[PDB]
């Protein structure tokens, strides 16, 4: 591993 | 637009209901909240100018909290003209005279302060019940149990009921637990409990008045990915904390009391040992929730809690533990930071640096929120945003803190944007990373967002009740919410419109987390429902249903003079008396509880005691009492604890160590009681 | 006359205790002892009631102390 | 004669300083360095007394670890003060200050307090 | 001084300082019964023995033998000490003891000592009845350990205490530790005031009382008493102690200068200089306030002088 | 301030028994006069008037 | 509300006329001893009062 896993740098604000 | 606040109509009409008869007032956030309240308090005000003996009437408004106890205070003295009174434990009301306490009623017609110092205050009969006007209790949710609002109401019921004044329950939630299952046996035990029905709005023009001052914000999903992988360095740190762990089980510090569970079932650890394996668990749930650059943050604050600990600790044996701790801490931070640096060679720009180890040294919690800070405040203004981060514990706030200021200082976009703090409630502690001795900022956290001075407000549910702020812009809610009114309150503080109230969950858990969000409006819509449909004009309980909501526990004793010794408050009471007893600093101990074991409890109380528990209690050998009280059999612990208190301190009384107002007697009493046989010839000079 | 002040193995039993257990070791109270006791300090008499003051005290205290235990 | 003023303030502190490390015998810091970067002070030795260190750390040489911990030590001039504590463990619990400008004291047993210092170093300087 | 205390009694309900009862004349106040249910004489020996280990030691070291060895387990049972449910705590015998071991003492010195003034009679008197002498005294006779008591704080003191009494040979000497200027050399002299358990000289005057009401002879407890203090009765009176301050300002040739206390966290820093065999000298006193810190600096100049006089 | 010249000598005279009294004193000055010349260069205020 | 320099620029201008002198330190040997003559003048001036 060695490393955190990235994310997308696109996520949403969701109505919830 | 008048700076004397004008009563509007619904306030009027809530104003005259509670006149009629008092109840339970559900109200959404707002100063209009607490502005019905000062009009209630404002229509009961004739009788303030009249002495307390010829019946002259008082206010009395108890709070949950000192803060919030402050607020309302300082709102009543600048919103009407009569004399308000502040009182806390933390003033040093105790040590107060009769005479002074009773002139001190009579100068201020209005009494502001926390529930448990009222509670002491009428049980000594400072105050009878019918000296007082309106009581008002803001957090009518608080009546769990035996919370000191529920035992004072409790005590209402020896006083006649026609000199009883009327009770104001000011609330903004209703639902205080998990209690969702038939909200409406749990809101009928409150407004039992309460002498009043809950009294709310219906009619629609009625909710857009209320509109005008409070507001109905929206809310939103954040959502981010998780992974069970783990890295090397984390189970290193792992296993040198329990090394450690094992080391400081076999430290072998000195003798110190002997600490067991709340059942008295089983043992515990030493409390200085306790603290020290609370911290590091603390640190290894931050280190696997936040990442390992706040893992960083939240060690450099261990080292200044062990520096700290370090430098007032006495005993020769707790300074060489500490130190150890210390040694280690410094240890692990070594290994972490150099894990860190030997990756931190790919680039050197320090900003960068930050920034990619704020990116990739953190979990994807942390990286979801800070992208959300990034996408919501880029480069907005300062002055716009206005948000709340909620956390779960008191170290969270820190570890976040710091690494939202490293970060800020990371961003040159978010550089002058965003302006963190953070504030813990009680067992708070030092709030700095570098052991700064001496600080000249005495400008409180709640005072620094209150005047803007600071945009962002991190806390671990401290400043989601009472606590008086402005209509937050933005909400950050990091990890889920727990409980009905938790959820409720928190978003409430987002009470600008438009705004931003984010739940931060798993990906994986998305389905648990809905069907809890689906459960609490449920409840909201139940709640709604329920105050609109089912409504009696009776409006109050009846006797027989007020003596049933409390006939349940052991009865107080009440002496002739008007005391009452509260069964809940005789554990407080009893160890206030052990507190006052030692002359020497070496010399306090608590008292020798004890559960008698099955043959022991059958061989003392025959087969009645069986099924049922008792408890011994065995005074310190400077007292006076030796006698080994013990407890009338009881169905649980806590009960027969309770007892074997509320029987002690009776013996206390009897014996002559209680005042009669069931304080213990301080050495004034005692000399004045001994000054006519001793002292009587002193008075041919006018003296005693 | 008080030549004390400036301005001019078998433990020994205490005489007090020996004059409190028996009657045969009595002394009667002397009139200088009175007069002693009577004469403060500020008067410059060549003796003064200080000496007597100290052992006194100690009696009083006791004697106190016995009382207020029993 | 005269003397000047900054030489005695750093006499009046060096009269406290010193009074408090005789009361305790330690926990007064003699790095006066950033809070948090004392941190790094065994990071900043000189290099040939680390590299000394690091040689003897590595060095096999040495038939038992234990005189291997005290050349590694003994190389940056530490001073050790090994101590019994007081311990309900059957194997006595072992103490070790090695005294700096820093205070570092470490747990463990006898059989292994000397390997518990020797992965100290070894963290400390790799 | 003429009719004894059972005739002494008698002028405090004639000068109605006490109220007397029809149970009990002023005159038999000397039968003080230990009366309540906070004592309990039913108790067998061998429980008490348990609490009381290697007790013909103590015994041995104090010079008096029991007959009823519960006022002895009364006498060492420090309040803290939470396994003892048959007496009360020492305070009580304490409280009589004080008074006990003060009037014998006064007599003695007022038999014994007619040639000193009054002024340096008490001076005396409160000098050798004071806490830190019957703390000196209990750590001589090794009574320390059988003191019964649950508490790492006291335990911790006593042990540095008797530490240092063993350090000087449990004479009774200024009560002062040197640090700088064996003590390590060095550039500056400071020193520092040892801390004193009141637990010590509390269980001693509280064993001589528990002696008293074991006995009922006063004579008894003057032989004790005597046994005890017969070295330190023998050093004072040679050389009368008086407070350090006033025994360093009064000196012949010290001529001492105290500065003015410096405050650093919360330790408290006061310097002495006097001049001492032609040589000035100048020490520095510490302590948690300014009192503690000039009892330092004058306890230190003290010992330099003393020890410079040879 | 009187001293307005370049290489003014400003002296102070103290007795030994006083003199780190006045030392913790003057420092205690120079701190305050430190402490105060950063605090005008920190702070920021919107109307300048009472 | 108070004004004054701030700028780095407006520090090393302001030395102009704010100069500042070095200050220092004289240590006198304080002692009480003194001559009889003082307590004869301390007497007759108590006396007179």
């Amino acid at each position: 591993i060695d490393r955190y896993e990235q994310v997308s740098k696109d996520f949403e604000f969701i109505k919830i | 637009e008048d700076v004397e606040i004008k009563p509007r109509g619904y306030q009027l009409r809530l104003v005259d209901h509670l006149t009629k008869s008092n109840g339970i007032v559900y109200l959404p956030t707002g100063s209009g909240k607490t502005f019905v309240a000062i009009l209630v308090l404002k229509r009961f005000s004739q009788d303030f100018d009249k002495p307390i003996e010829s019946g002259g009437k008082r206010a009395l408004f108890m709070c949950n909290t000192v803060e919030l106890a402050r607020q309302q205070a300082m709102a009543v003295r600048r919103c009407t003209n009569f004399k308000v009174g502040f009182y806390v434990g933390e003033q040093g009301v105790d040590d107060w005279t009769r005479g002074m306490w009773s002139d001190e009623i009579k100068k201020n017609q209005v009494l502001v302060g926390t529930a448990q110092v009222f509670l002491d205050m009428v049980t000594q009969t400072y105050v009878a019940l019918s000296s007082l006007s309106v009581v008002i209790i803001d957090e009518c949710h608080h009546g769990t149990g035996h919370h000191p609002f529920r035992e004072f109401m409790r005590l209402f019921t020896i006083a006649n009921q026609t000199k009883l004044p009327r009770v104001v329950g000011l609330t903004g939630v209703l639902i205080k637990g998990n209690e969702i299952t038939n909200v409406a046996t749990k809101l009928k035990e409150l407004e039992i409990t309460y002498r009043g029905n809950i009294i709310t709005v219906s009619d629609t023009k009625e909710m857009e008045n209320v509109m005008l001052y409070a507001t109905k914000p929206t809310e939103v999903m954040v959502s981010f990915p998780h992974q069970e992988q783990v890295l090397t360095v984390t189970r290193l740190i792992s296993a040198e904390i329990e090394k450690f762990y094992v080391s400081l089980d076999l430290m072998n510090i000195g003798v110190q009391p002997i600490r067991r569970s709340k059942s008295l079932q089983c043992l515990r650890d030493p409390s200085k040992k306790s603290f020290v394996k609370q911290l590091f668990n603390d640190f290894l749930y931050q280190m696997k929730e936040y990442g390992i650059y706040a893992a960083s943050i939240a060690i450099i604050s261990l080292i200044v809690e062990f520096d700290i600990k370090r430098r007032q600790a006495e005993t020769l044996s707790v300074k060489l533990m500490h130190r150890t701790a210390l040694t280690l801490c410094e240890k692990i931070r070594h290994l972490l930071v150099q894990k860190l640096q030997d990756m931190t060679y790919d680039d050197d720009d320090d900003n960068v640096n930050t920034e990619e180890v704020i990116m990739n040294f953190s979990t994807p919690k942390v990286q979801r929120f800070l992208m959300s800070l990034k996408v919501s405040f880029a480069d907005k203004d300062p002055k716009d945003i206005c948000c709340l981060v909620f956390v779960e514990r008191r170290y969270t706030c820190k570890c976040i803190y710091g690494l939202l200021l490293n970060y800020i200082q990371s961003t040159p976009e978010l550089r002058n944007v965003l302006t963190p703090q953070f504030m813990v409630g009680r067992n708070n502690i030092s709030p700095d990373f570098e052991s700064v001795l001496e600080r000249k900022w005495q400008k409180s956290a709640i005072q620094q967002f209150r005047d803007g001075n600071a945009n962002l407000m991190i806390c671990s549910s401290v400043l989601e009740e009472g606590i008086d702020v402005q209509a937050c812009n933005h909400v950050f809610i990091l990890d889920p919410v727990k409980t009905f009114n938790m959820y409720v309150q928190s978003k409430g503080r987002a009470r600008t419109t438009e705004a931003k109230f984010v739940l931060f969950t798993a990906d994986k858990e998305r389905e648990k987390t809905i069907q809890q969000i689906y459960q609490y409006r449920k409840a909201h819509n139940d709640i709604a429902e329920y105050l609109k449909d089912r409504v009696l004009e009776k409006t109050e309980p009846e006797l027989y249903e007020i003596k049933g909501h409390f006939q349940d526990d052991i009865d107080p004793f009440t002496n002739e003079n008007g005391a009452v010794l509260l069964p809940n408050n005789a554990l407080a009471i009893l160890h206030r008396y052990c507190q006052t007893i030692p002359t020497d600093a070496f010399g306090f101990v608590i008292p020798w509880f004890h559960v008698l074991q099955e043959d022991e409890r059958d061989r003392i109380f025959g087969v009645s005691a069986k099924g049922k528990h008792v408890i011994s209690i065995n005074m310190p050998v400077n007292c006076m009492l030796r006698d080994t009280i013990y407890s009338d059999p009881m169905d649980n612990v806590k009960t027969a604890k309770i007892s074997a208190a509320f029987k002690a301190c009776k013996v206390l009384y009897s014996l002559g160590e209680l005042n009669e107002r069931f304080v213990p007697k301080t050495l004034k009493e005692r000399v004045a009681s001994i000054a006519d046989v001793h002292f009587e010839h002193w008075n041919k000079y006018g003296d005693s | 006359i008080d030549y004390s002040l400036k301005r001019n193995g078998k433990v020994k039993p205490l005489l007090i205790l020996q004059k409190t257990v028996s009657k045969e070791h009595i002394t009667p109270a002397e009139q200088g002892e009175f007069l002693a006791a009577i004469t403060a300090s500020s008067a410059a008499d060549v003796f003064d009631m200080e000496r007597l003051e100290i052992l006194g005290n100690s009696f009083l205290k006791l004697s106190a102390t016995l009382y207020l235990a029993s | 004669m005269e003397e000047s003023m900054e030489e005695l303030e750093a006499l009046r502190r060096k009269k406290f300083t010193t009074y408090w490390e005789l009361k305790e015998a330690g926990s007064v810091d003699h790095t006066g360095m950033r809070l948090c970067d004392r941190h790094n002070y065994f990071k900043n030795f000189y290099p040939t007394l680390k590299k000394e260190a690091i040689e003897a750390i590595n060095s096999d040489e040495y038939e038992s670890s234990k005189d291997k911990a005290m050349d590694v030590m003994s190389s940056l001039k530490i001073t050790p003060k090994i101590s019994e504590v007081e311990s309900s463990s059957l194997v006595p619990l072992l103490s070790v200050e090695l005294n700096c400008a820093f205070d570092v004291v470490l747990m463990a047993k006898e059989t292994d307090i000397y390997d518990h210092i020797i992965d100290y170093f070894r963290t400390m300087l790799i | 001084k003429n009719y004894g205390l059972q005739h002494a009694f008698k002028m405090l309900e004639y000068f109605k300082i006490c109220r007397a009862d029809i149970d009990k004349p002023l005159t038999q106040l000397l039968n003080l019964e230990l009366g309540g249910k906070k004592m309990r004489a039913n108790v067998n020996t061998t429980e008490i023995d348990g609490f009381l280990i290697n007790h013909y030691y103590l015994e041995k070291n104090l010079g008096y033998t029991f007959k009823d060895r519960r006022y002895l387990l009364q006498a060492l049972t420090h309040p803290s000490y939470p396994t003892n449910r048959i007496t009360g705590s020492y305070q009580e015998l304490e409280f009589i003891g004080n008074a006990i071991l003060d009037f014998l003492i006064s007599a003695y010195i007022f038999e014994n000592n007619t040639k000193m003034n009054p002024g340096a009679l008490t001076d005396l008197r409160s000098a050798l009845v004071n806490n830190t002498t019957l703390a000196c005294i209990c750590v001589r006779h090794r009574l320390h350990f059988f003191i019964l008591a649950e508490n790492a704080k006291l335990s911790e003191i006593i042990s540095k205490f008797v530490n240092f009494q063993e350090s000087q040979g449990h004479r009774v000497t200024n009560y002062v530790r040197i640090l700088l200027e064996v003590p390590p050399k060095g550039e500056f002299n400071m020193s520092t005031n040892v801390d004193v358990p009141k637990a010590l000289g509390d269980v001693l005057e509280a064993l001589i009382a528990a002696v008293y009401l074991d006995c009922r002879d006063l004579q008894r407890t003057w032989e004790v008493i005597f046994n005890l203090f017969e070295p330190e009765l023998q050093e004072f009176t040679r050389k009368v102690p008086i407070n350090h301050i006033r025994q360093l300002v009064e000196h012949k040739h010290a001529k001492p200068v105290f500065s003015s206390p410096i405050v650093e966290g919360e330790t408290v820093m006061v310097s002495c200089q006097f001049t001492c065999m032609e040589k000035t000298i100048k020490v520095y006193g510490f302590g948690s306030n300014k009192d503690q810190a000039k009892l330092s600096a004058a306890k230190h100049a003290l010992q330099q002088l003393s020890k410079c006089d040879a």
